[PDB]
RNA sequence: AAUGUUAACUCAGAACUGAAACGGACAAGGGGA
RNA sequence: UUUGCCUCAGGGUGCUGUAAACAUGAAAGUAAACUUUACGAUCUGUUGAGGCUUAUCCCUAGUGGUAAAGUGU
């Protein structure tokens, strides 16, 4: 199954017929939202660090 | 001892029995055939012989094993089973 | 006009629904009885190609629905033996609406048709559409 | 009270008791009768199970819907390893049945026939029929004069030779075949010639005549009612099983009737098939007896691929309608018919069109070895 | 004797053995036994069917 | 505005191919008036 | 129960069906070097050829074995 993981990264078993769980079962959608919020928020903080964006557009975006 | 060239077909011996007892039935048939053919009552198998017919699994013992069997003088008479291994069995007639 | 009607292989018991394949307006027949069937204890009457079958219509024109009619079962799904050393069998299970005297009530049958009824009732020989 | 739905019973009482047959050969209860006018010739035969096969034909029955059109039928071809005639038996009628006046053996006898009189032949001294074949002919002449003066039914002990067949059995099957025909005065001379030689079937067997087949059916051991008599299976909800007869009789009489189907032995019964018309006469050595001048291929009685559980056939053949009972390697007995008829198919002359040669084991592809070889040719 | 040729395969037909399969369209389809009809019945291709002479004709191995 | 180190499993379309059949076993709602 | 029989083998009819390898072959198309180089469900030619085929298939004076004769009359 090491070779099988390589083959799934290769893209053969990408069929819709190896999925025995729902979308949220494989990966937690709330955790995905948390990760996305963290990764965009780190950028939002770095924009204030570099002062590339003003606060007026910073609270907007 | 006596020089003889034959083989044994365990397929025709375990043909009727279920998977659960195919290998022990093969063992029993080997013992019975050895004793009957060699006119002795004390036939002792070999650990290698048990290995060979148990390795393939209980469901399917090996089909056929070649017999060229030798006795032993030390009631008095007793035999130990042995086997001949060869790639192809076709063309190898029975003889002395 | 002779009733030398030849061996038949038995299939299609009572309670089977089959195709119609004719311009009579019906779609599927529902076998309720066949004629010539005698008395056996638990035997279900079943259809023979050369035998009229009492049948109802489940889908089709309301004119011929809600009542019993006679149908000649034409195309079987079971191999019927023949002296020709070879059976005959089909995929579609089919029958054609006929009057009790024997003649077909439709005008043409889409699929292949049975030739025995052509001489069993002379008015089916003329209307035989495409015999196998 | 009465049954609401009267239906025919299960099985026939005429084949009771459904018990294992005592012997393996097919005995004959009755031989075809005799007439003074008809001429003295043979009355029965015997052989083995060569084949119950098809043949293609054309009906000549007036008004038939097939008639001129080619048809396929079902007939049989018999295995006849010639039987050795060894003995003569005389019977005379008495108010207690027909009683044996005497039997006379041929002055020379075969070893296969004598082997039947033993259970352990390999260990015996083979002393049977040793000093009983050295009798003077004065005794024979006196006893045959007695046979003519007193006896009225004449039978011939004939034995088969299983050595010709591939059977493991080495004992010979022995039976007696009646001789039917004219009065005693002609009969005495007509039974003075064939007393030692083997029996060719084509001697009397002729086309357009009816025969019957006697045999012992197959064996299946003990079987339930649903198999022995084909009783209706009880519904799945039944408590103590469903493969049994529900009611085996009313309250009265307070006994089980003998008509009630019960479990027991099925098969290994005595069977006789009647109205089996013989159609054609052939041989074993010849090469075109089974085939026709409209078939113009090569073949003899030889089969293809061997016979499953029967070996190969190297003996005579004839033709006769129908199929047979019994199993493979089972002895079959052939009788003539009892009362010949004058109906249309009773007197109908017949003729075949094509003869099977194929691989009679299951679904094969090649009818002849020559065809199989030619159709491929260059191979591995 | 005269024996017709098979439809799916190329073997002659011997009366006394066969059957007849016919589809909806009513065309005659003559074969020899249940396999010789079922190979066609299972909607398979004689070109792919290795063990028939049709495959040999398709793969020029005469 | 760009170039280097290092950790995901979610999608999508072109193939041909395999006995035109595939949550391949285990695991699992029959629906409707 | 020794012109046998058991076993084995030469086959035979068969059953699925194409079997063990070769590929400076194709092999959907993939990636690494200055045209060649690492995989790729299969087939192609040897391959209408293997594996199994009586234990209840068929043939073979083919060869190995075929044994103690204990009981009753």
């Amino acid at each position: 199954v090491r070779l099988y993981k390589l083959a799934k990264r290769k893209g053969r078993h990408m069929g819709i017929g190896k999925r025995k769980g729902t979308k949220n079962a494989r990966t937690n959608q709330k955790t995905l939202w948390i990760k996305r919020q963290r990764v965009l928020r780190r950028l939002l903080k770095r924009l204030r660090d570099s002062k590339k964006v003003d606060r007026h557009l910073y609270h907007s975006f | 001892p006596v020089t003889k060239f034959i083989t044994i077909n365990l397929s025709k011996l375990t043909h009727k029995v279920c998977y659960k007892r195919k290998a022990p039935r093969a063992i029993k048939e080997i013992r019975s055939i050895a004793g009957k053919l060699m006119h002795t009552k004390d036939v002792r198998l070999d650990v290698k012989l048990n290995k060979f017919i148990w390795s393939k699994g209980v469901r399917n013992p090996p089909k056929r094993v070649r017999v060229k069997l030798e006795r032993k003088r030390n009631e008095k008479m007793y035999t130990i089973v042995e086997h001949v291994m060869v790639d192809s069995y076709k063309g190898l007639v029975n003889e002395c | 006009t002779l009733k030398n009607k030849m061996r038949i292989t038995l299939s299609l018991p009572v309670g089977a629904l089959i195709n119609c394949c004719d311009n009579s307006g019906g779609k599927n027949l529902y076998i309720i009885a066949v004629q010539g069937f005698g008395s056996c204890l638990n035997r279900l009457p079943a259809a023979s190609l050369g035998d009229m079958v009492l049948a109802t219509v489940k889908k089709g024109k309301p004119d011929l629905r809600k009542k019993v009619l006679n149908a000649i079962i034409c195309r079987q799904s079971k191999a019927w033996r023949r002296h020709e050393g070879y059976y005959i069998y089909f995929e579609d299970n089919a029958g054609v609406i006929v009057n009790p005297k024997g003649e077909m009530k439709g005008s043409a049958i889409t699929g292949p048709v049975a030739r025995e009824c052509a001489e069993l009732w002379p008015k089916l020989s003329s209307a035989a559409s495409a015999i196998v | 009270s009465h049954r609401k739905f009267e239906r025919p019973r299960h099985g026939s009482l005429g084949f009771l008791p459904r018990k294992r047959c005592k012997r393996l050969r097919g005995k004959i209860r009755s031989f075809p009768k005799d007439d003074k006018e008809k001429p003295p010739h043979f009355t029965a035969f015997m052989g083995y199970k060569a084949g119950m096969t098809h043949i293609v034909r054309e009906v000549d029955k007036p008004g038939s819907k097939l008639h001129k059109k080619e048809i396929v039928e079902a007939c049989t071809i018999i295995e006849c390893a010639p039987m050795v005639v060894v003995g003569i038996v005389g019977y005379r009628e008495t108010p207690k049945g027909l009683r044996i006046l005497s039997t006379v053996w041929a002055n020379h006898v075969s070893d296969e026939f004598r082997r039947r009189y033993y259970k352990n032949w390999y260990k015996s001294e083979k002393k049977a029929f040793t000093k009983s074949l050295n009798v003077p002919e004065a005794t024979k002449n006196c006893l045959l004069k007695r046979i003519e003066k007193y006896c009225t039914v004449l039978r011939a002990i004939c034995h088969t030779q299983p050595s010709k067949t591939p059977l493991r059995m080495k004992k010979a099957h022995i039976m007696e075949v009646q001789i039917n025909g004219g009065s005693m005065k002609e009969k005495l001379e007509f039974v003075k010639e064939m007393l030692e030689k083997n029996l060719p079937v084509s001697t009397v067997f002729n086309p357009n005549e009816m025969i019957d087949v006697i045999s012992v059916t197959k064996g299946h051991g003990t079987k339930g009612v649903v198999s022995r008599y084909g009783v209706k299976r009880l519904p799945r909800k039944t408590h103590r099983g469903l493969r049994k007869v529900a009611c085996i009789g009313a309250w009265h009489p307070a006994r089980v009737q003998f008509q009630i189907p019960r479990h027991g032995q099925k098969g290994y019964f005595h069977r006789t098939e009647r109205n089996k018309k013989i159609y054609r006469i052939g041989l074993k050595t010849d090469k075109n007896s089974a085939s026709t001048d409209a078939d113009i291929t090569e073949k003899k009685i030889t089969p293809m691929g061997g016979f499953p559980h029967y070996g190969v056939v190297n003996e005579d053949f004839l033709l006769l309608k129908g199929c047979v009972a019994g199993t493979k390697k089972r002895p079959i007995t052939l009788r003539k018919n009892i009362v010949p008829q004058v109906s249309r198919d009773a007197l109908a002359q017949v003729s075949l069109k094509f003869i099977d040669t194929s691989s009679k084991i299951g679904h094969g592809r090649f009818q002849t070895s020559e065809e199989k070889v030619k159709y491929y040719g260059p191979l591995k | 004797v005269k024996t017709e040729a098979c439809s799916f395969s190329e073997y002659r037909i011997y009366p006394g053995r066969g059957q007849k399969y016919i589809a909806r369209d009513g065309k005659v389809y003559f074969y020899l036994s249940s396999k010789f009809a079922s190979l066609a019945l299972q909607k398979k291709k004689a070109a792919k069917l290795r063990w028939t002479q049709t495959w040999r004709r398709n793969n020029k191995k005469t």
